[PDB]
RNA sequence: UCUCGAGCCCUAGACAGCCGGGAGGUGAGCUUAGAAGCAGCUACCCUCUAAGAAAAGCGUAACAGCUUACCGGCCGAGGUU
């Protein structure tokens, strides 16, 4: 459960509002 | 196109050489506005979008030569 | 080759391999006829960014060139000390 991975999932979700695995994770959110 | 940074500095500095050991031996100086001008002349050479960051790159070669800022 | 223990990494995709990326300011300054990642000395800073050293190793008279770090993909199960 690396922290940098969690910070990325957030950063992605942040741009979605305004790694492929991390993109999908964010989309699901 | 536009000449390199190392040179553009030595012009508005008045000095020709840098320093044998940077940040320990302050040779030249630079005001903020003077750096704003240099930030304009290298827009094509630099990757930064804002003039804010454009400055930071130029400001990133100075102190490593003994170029204090005020 | 067999057996037992400890730590760490892993389906938020690990270890390896293959593909792609390895960018700019800038060939950093100094020194030097020249030195541009890589003779030496000092520093080792910021941009774009998913990465990318003021360069870990070969290579050049010096560039080039070949890759290392670092990032991304393919793959898919354990891997590593």
């Amino acid at each position: 459960i690396p922290e940098w991975k969690q910070e990325e999932v957030d950063a992605i979700v942040e741009m979605i509002e305004s790694r492929n695995t991390l993109l999908e994770r964010a989309l699901d959110d | 196109g536009v000449p390199p940074t190392a040179e553009l500095i030595k012009d508005e500095a008045g000095f020709e050489t840098g320093s044998g050991e940077p940040q320990e031996d302050f040779v030249a100086d630079l005001s903020v506005d003077q750096v704003k001008q240099i930030a304009e002349q290298k827009h094509p050479d630099l990757l930064s979008y804002d003039l804010t960051n454009a400055a930071k790159e130029v400001v990133g070669t100075c102190t490593s030569l003994g170029v204090t800022i005020e």
